């Protein structure tokens, strides 16, 4: 996830 | 009369029909997916198999192509499965799977090559000496529509600065709260660019008018240009949402050469159609037929991206495997 929360590169799961 | 053949309509996959034309028209990614090295991949639970297969029935069939092998492999095969996760989730969940089996092999670095940028966000205190600078990739851009006219709108919003003072003055830690701001600047823009059109919010759909051109220049947004390789990308394709949110009709728009001859993709049905009913005609307003996905190509990148695929680009052993399953279900 990013920053601004926005999700970023690739596979990150649930915030 | 198109030259280009549908996907078959097989449950409610909303974006997916429309995802998957998207992606199999970035030229350079489908020949890479098709060097992947499958022989070895267990066909009920490989994508990046599934996704061979989805390519090589693109290419090739004349009638149109059916999925249930490829929404198997990831598992979504319950009625609301898409209704339930978004186009954003699918893209990652088909680029990681294709790009961790490239590792090792001849295209290893094909999906960050065509799809991954570098932003820099920072906090920078107004009133004592203090920054952070932040560094990360991203993969898509997703754009704040509602109350934004049009798309330059929206990346100026994404950059905006932001004021952190009064009650939510940033705690500099050491130096206690402070005001400060916090803004972002692209490093770099990928070859492809993923926008993600922020209608769907919550549960509701934003209808209003959003203006996005056929060419779009992003030099104004990154931290620093070059000349002689500007940031000027070129629209290739409008994924489109017809509804209020609930259910809905997808379809996607594409001129799949980046020559602006535009086609319409319609699950089965791939027809022809006025450069103006894929762009202006998708920009909504108060109609509820717009685009919540755009795909831009970099003009620099343009023929590179859509690099001409022949047969001889596809493997022998996956034609031979992809025939040989054809054989034993008939």
């Amino acid at each position: 996830f990013l920053x601004n929360x926005x999700r970023g590169y690739g596979l990150c799961g649930k915030k | 009369h198109t030259g280009y053949v549908g996907l078959k309509n097989q449950g409610a996959t909303c974006y997916m029909n429309s995802l998957l034309q998207t992606l199999f028209f970035t030229n350079q990614l489908r020949k890479a997916v098709y060097m992947m090295p499958t022989e070895g991949d267990d066909s009920s639970k490989s994508v990046p198999l599934a996704l061979q297969r989805v390519f090589y029935e693109l290419q090739h069939s004349d009638k149109p192509v059916g999925t249930k092998k490829l929404t198997k492999s990831f598992g979504w095969e319950t009625l609301d499965s898409f209704m339930q996760h978004d186009v954003q989730e699918l893209c990652r969940v088909l680029l990681d799977n294709v790009e961790n089996k490239m590792k090792g092999t001849c295209v290893e670095g094909t999906i960050p090559k065509l799809f991954r940028g570098k932003m820099v966000s920072y906090i920078q205190c107004k009133e004592v000496d203090y920054r952070s600078d932040r560094r990360e990739d991203y993969y898509d851009i997703q754009l704040s529509i509602k109350g934004k006219k049009n798309i330059f709108e929206s990346f100026v919003d994404y950059v905006a600065v932001e004021q952190l003072d009064g009650d939510n003055k940033y705690d500099a830690g050491e130096h206690g709260l402070q005001e400060a701001e916090k803004g972002v600047k692209f490093l770099t823009l990928p070859p492809v660019l993923h926008l993600q059109l922020m209608r769907f919010m919550y549960n509701i759909k934003i209808n209003d008018r959003f203006e996005f051109p056929e060419q779009l220049p992003l030099d104004e947004f990154l931290q620093k240009t070059d000349p002689k390789d500007p940031a000027n990308y070129i629209l290739h394709a409008v994924l489109v949402h017809s509804g209020d949110n609930h259910g809905g009709h997808y379809v996607v728009y594409l001129n799949p050469k980046g020559d602006g001859k535009w086609c319409k993709f319609d699950d089965d049905v791939v027809s022809r159609c006025t450069k103006e009913e894929a762009i202006e005609h998708n920009y909504g307003g108060h109609h509820c037929t717009n685009a919540y996905m755009l795909v831009y190509i970099r003009e620099s990148k343009l023929s590179e991206v859509l690099q001409a695929v022949t047969d001889h680009d596809i493997p022998q052993q996956l034609v031979e495997r992809l025939q040989e399953e054809k054989r034993i279900e008939a």
